[PDB]
RNA sequence: UAGCUAGUAGGUGGGGUAACGGCUCACCUAGGCGACGAUCCCUAGCUGGUCUGAGAGGAUGACCAGCCACACUGGAACUGA
RNA sequence: CCCGCAGAAGAAGCACCGGCUAACUCCGUGCCAGCAGCCGCGGUAAUACGGAGGGUGCAAGCGUUAAUCGGAAUUACUGGGCGUAAAGCGCACGCAGGCGGUUUGUUAAGUCAGAUGUGAAAUCCCCGGGCUCAACCUGGGAACUGCAUCUGAUACUGGCAAG
């Protein structure tokens, strides 16, 4: 528990996928709700998420210089 | 085009009342109609009706005290360009107590004051003094 | 209580524009002066060649007031 | 650090009696009370709003014997308490122990009571107090020591102070040399000639 | 070590201290990670001179905190 | 009633031989209970330029409802470049505004209250700005005669 | 501007400059007299006002007025200068402190003392 | 300053560390970052706080306390919890 | 810290006074010498320069300079403008982006509510206590407007499905 929900931006590395958590917060300033996203490299051992897809995924130890993330389960796919 | 209908019936009321008018008509909706039961309850309006099924017609009738008109201001607050929404302890007064903010809340539309009898926060539609 | 000014004689060689001259003075040296307040409140004209009394200070004898004209 | 320059001048200026003399004499007797202090003074020349506000604050100022650096923190402190800062400012400058000691009656002047207490003649709940700001509390009793009840100056006082009228938030017994500051001193019972609206408008500045 | 030791404030000739748990090798007026109790050495005649939470002491102990000579003896005054 | 001259200005029209001179004078007349009106007077010198409008604001008075010597409510208020904000303060604040803003507030017997003037200062429309305000000023009873209530539901 | 125009693009501050650049933000500098001179002033007014100019130890080179009546100054005089402009010299914005370093203060004053560097009589 | 990156981005397996990890190496894949401002240039120790202001803001980070970095300049290790 | 001794004895300056801005006269000088934050002052009767007498403001300090915020709604979120004062691209089409008519269901991201944890101490603020008072020191509280999690609400905005 404790997971993110988000979107595949890309598929293009063995075991790995890019995901994309999308925020809705308001401006310090100006009082407007802007979108803002955070972008994870996660990890996906069974290459079984396409771009489009809408995946659950979760904190875990470092896997390389750039994972710390895991996928938990696909929600919708694409 | 029309993006902010709320806007627009609150333009018809103030228009409606500099230009005498006894009632204004517009396109109805289920949130305009929930804005124009607070404004009857507070005694800003007369009466409202809805008639039509397909391209239903909401039709304010609008009030008059001694010669000027009831509703002296009437503004909208959160708009389609900039959301506001205020917690139960940072709703605003409006003229010191004497006008209504409108707001939205999880338990429907009411006034500010009835906002924090129950203890909500919510959406500031619109100011009315 | 003020400190004394010393007074020259000289030529006007050159005027400059606003009230501004070339003075060629006795001792052999050229100043740059200004006509006073009382000569210009009282249009005294000065042209090139006219001979004029030259107030000097010591704090720069380059520059001087133009006093009179005779 | 105290103003050490002729008294009456400052009453003429502010023109009002600021009872810096005993009263002993009337004070027309002793200078034209209605002519202001100098060269010019005859001239009563038309005073601007900010004028208005200076005199007024400076009027109070001499009364209590005050510079500016200690009346400006009296203010702050007046605006800081919960109340109405003008009645809170008269109050603080009543509390002063030099004040209190002059309106109890050990000195003929607010200057001669600070000559008392700055010179280690009078206690305060059983203790020297030698500070002229001291602030004097409810039920406190103010005294003179033993060594200066047989001074000739504080027995003349206690009889000008019967010609003055008795403030009521004291209680002074003249032949112990002691009294009590029972509460703090009203807007009623203070004069009703300070207008201190003005000094409040002058620092809101 | 943990050590239950007097940290000195007030000021220039009236000191007051406060009794911090800390780690033995930070600054005495330095890191701390609890504050339990103060030590006014020039209290007067009806002021609390010492407080110390004995529970909290007592906790610290059991997890094998150190006791400063000093507070040994503030320990030993209150508990008469 | 109270009076206050707020300003007095030499004013000048040219003619064939040169410059004639002229007095205008700026006042304010209250009763210090919630009336007030201003006037403004011309003439050859001052003191008749005074009396002038002193004479002109005793009959342009107009009404405001008070609360115990202040505001009802905050209130804006214009007149062409002047915008002044107005808003009910404490017993004790006195008057905490600038100007011609004062003069007005005092004789109209307002006597706490925070104020502050935008854009032009011009004493002539600061005042007419300040009395608008004032005039537009709701009480709770007004409030509750047009909506159809009583003053216990308003407030 | 809208909401959405200043989340792109925030309000500017407008950056205020110094009137006293050469001072750096110290109150005082302190520099060699290269030239000592006089000067008119500008169209309403008439006088020959004295001025230097002086190689502050920051290397600028500016001019300075030197206050007061009578001065002792010369070329290859160190001087003390402080900020504050001549409004009738172009290009004056610093004075000379009278009574520092090598500025004499000025002759026989008595009132206003402390700004032309006298000592009480 | 509009493009930047080849141990670069990811994988498998050796090695390495108190410990996860391109931390390192061999091979394999061809990725990774960027107008939500990457890369480049200039300036700068960060915070609790401090000064100012009705507030929202603006300016600031000296003393005290927390965290980080450095020890004449550039490298390097050794001993040791 | 206390007690005694002697004697008013050992202890007042700095800026300012044309308007803004509290405080005015005489003499000298005569657009000179000079003053000046801004507007300005000085060419013979200068309350503006220099001295004097008088006065105003602060006071063991007082002035000047530097520097930050204020006043400045003069970068305007709170809280400004664009016909002629500075300001509508010469005109269009259009990708990214911002915004979105009306009804029902669903979701619960925004939003709202409650709870829990955390938000070092000092500092600021409130009520007290201690140094003769104050500054200063100090007990307790309040505050730290935030962040995270959990559990709920469903009007409005968003998502998804059907109209
Ligand atoms: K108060
Ligand atoms: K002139
Ligand atoms: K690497
Ligand atoms: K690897
Ligand atoms: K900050
Ligand atoms: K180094
Ligand atoms: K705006
Ligand atoms: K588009
Ligand atoms: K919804
Ligand atoms: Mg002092
Ligand atoms: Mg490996
Ligand atoms: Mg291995
Ligand atoms: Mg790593
Ligand atoms: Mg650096
Ligand atoms: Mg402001
Ligand atoms: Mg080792
Ligand atoms: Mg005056
Ligand atoms: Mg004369
Ligand atoms: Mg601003
Ligand atoms: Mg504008
Ligand atoms: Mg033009
Ligand atoms: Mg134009
Ligand atoms: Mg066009
Ligand atoms: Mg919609
Ligand atoms: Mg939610
Ligand atoms: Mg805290």
């Amino acid at each position: 528990i404790r997971t993110l929900q988000g979107r595949v931006v890309s598929d293009k590395m063995e075991k790995s996928i890019v995901v994309a958590i999308e925020r809705f917060v308001k401006h310090p300033i100006y009082g407007k709700f802007i979108k803002r996203t955070t972008k994870l490299h996660v990890h996906d051992e069974n290459n079984e998420c396409g771009i489009g897809d809408v995946v659950e995924i979760r904190e875990c130890r470092p896997l390389s210089k750039t994972k710390s993330w895991t996928l938990v389960r696909v929600v919708e796919k694409a | 085009s029309m993006q902010d209908p709320i806007a627009d019936m609150l333009t018809r009321i103030r228009n409606g009342q500099a230009a005498n008018k006894a009632a204004v008509t517009m396109p109805s909706s289920k949130l305009k109609v929930a804005i124009a039961n607070v404004l009857k309850e507070e005694g800003f309006i007369e009466d409202f009706k809805v008639e039509g099924d397909t391209k239903p017609e909401l039709e304010l009738t609008l009030k008059y005290f001694q010669g000027k008109a009831v509703v002296e201001s009437i503004q909208r607050v959160s708009r389609p360009g900039l959301r506001i929404y205020k917690r139960k302890d940072e709703l605003p007064k409006v003229m010191a107590g004497l006008g209504i903010a409108v707001v939205s809340t999880s338990k429907g539309v009411m006034t500010d004051r009835a906002a924090r009898q129950a203890g909500l926060g919510g959406e500031i539609i619109c100011y009315v003094a | 209580a003020k400190e004394d000014n010393i007074e020259m004689q000289g030529t006007v060689l050159e005027t400059l524009p606003n009230t501004m001259f070339r003075v060629e003075l006795e001792n052999g040296h050229v100043v740059t002066a200004h006509i006073s307040g009382k000569m210009r409140k009282n249009y005294i004209r000065i042209l090139t060649g006219d001979k004029v009394t030259v107030e000097l200070t010591p704090y720069d004898l380059s520059k001087g007031r133009i006093v009179f004209r005779s | 650090a105290r103003y050490l320059g002729p008294k009456l001048k400052l009453s003429r200026r502010e023109g009002t009696d600021l009872f810096l003399k005993s009263g002993v004499r009337a004070i027309d007797t002793k200078c034209k009370i209605e002519q202001a202090p100098g060269q010019h003074g005859a001239r009563k020349p038309r005073l601007s709003d900010y004028g208005v506000q200076l005199r007024e604050k400076q009027k109070v100022r001499r009364i209590y014997g005050v510079l500016e650096r200690q009346f400006r923190n009296y203010y702050k402190e007046a605006a800081r308490l919960k109340g109405n800062t003008g009645e809170n400012l008269l109050a603080l400058l009543e509390g002063r122990l030099d004040n209190v000691v002059y309106r109890m009656g050990f000195g003929a002047t607010r200057a001669e009571a600070r000559q008392l207490v700055s010179h280690k003649a009078i206690m305060v709940n059983g203790r020297v107090v030698n500070i002229a700001s001291y602030q004097v509390s409810p039920n406190d009793v103010v005294s003179i020591r033993e060594k200066a009840k047989k001074q000739s100056r504080v027995k003349a006082a206690l009889e000008l102070a019967e010609q003055r009228e008795k403030p009521t938030w004291l209680e002074v017994d003249a032949g112990k040399m002691e009294g009590t500051f029972k509460r703090k001193p009203e807007r009623s019972d203070l004069s009703a000639d300070i207008n201190e609206h003005l000094i409040v408008e002058l620092y809101s500045k | 070590m943990v050590t239950i030791r007097l940290a000195r404030h007030g000021a220039k000739k009236r000191p007051f201290y406060q009794v911090v748990v800390a780690d033995s090798r930070n600054a005495r007026n330095g890191r701390f990670i609890e504050r339990v109790g103060f030590f006014n050495p020039i209290a007067s005649e009806k002021e609390e001179g010492t407080r110390l939470d004995l529970d909290r002491i007592a906790h610290w102990v059991g997890q094998g905190a150190t006791i400063s000579d000093r507070v040994a003896a503030l320990i030993k005054e209150v508990n008469k | 009633l109270q009076e206050k001259l707020i300003a007095v200005n030499r004013v000048s029209k040219t003619v064939k031989g040169g410059r004639i001179f002229s007095f205008t004078a700026l006042t304010v007349v209250g009763d210090g209970n919630g009336r007030v009106g201003f006037g403004y007077g011309k003439a050859r010198e001052v003191p008749a330029a005074i009396q002038k409008a002193m004479e002109k604001a005793r009959r342009n008075m107009i009404n405001v409802a008070l609360n115990n010597g202040t505001l009802q409510h905050p209130v804006k208020g214009v007149h062409t470049g002047s915008r002044v904000f107005m808003q009910p303060a404490s017993e004790g604040t006195g008057i905490i505004a600038g100007g011609a803003m004062r003069a007005v507030l005092e004789v109209a017997g307002v006597h706490n209250v925070l104020a502050k003037a935008y854009g032009s200062t011009n004493p002539i429309n600061v005042v007419r700005a300040t009395i608008d305000g004032l005039e537009n000023m709701n009480s709770p009873e007004m409030v509750a005669a047009k909506r159809g209530k009583s003053v216990e539901e308003i407030l | 501007a809208t909401v959405n125009q200043l989340v792109r693009k925030p309000r500017a501050r407008k950056v205020a400059k110094s009137n006293v650049p050469a001072l750096e933000a110290c109150p005082q500098k302190r520099g060699v007299c290269t030239r000592v001179y006089t000067t008119t002033p500008k169209k309403p007014n008439s006088a020959l006002r004295k001025v230097c100019r002086v190689r502050l130890t920051n290397g600028f080179e500016v001019t300075s007025y030197i206050g007061g009546e009578g001065h002792n100054l010369q070329e290859h005089s160190v001087i003390l200068i402080r900020g504050g402009r001549v409004k009738d010299l172009p290009g004056v914005r610093y004075h000379t402190v009278r009574g520092a370093l090598d500025c004499s203060g000025v002759k026989d004053r008595k009132q206003a003392r402390s700004k032309y560097g006298v000592k009480r009589p």
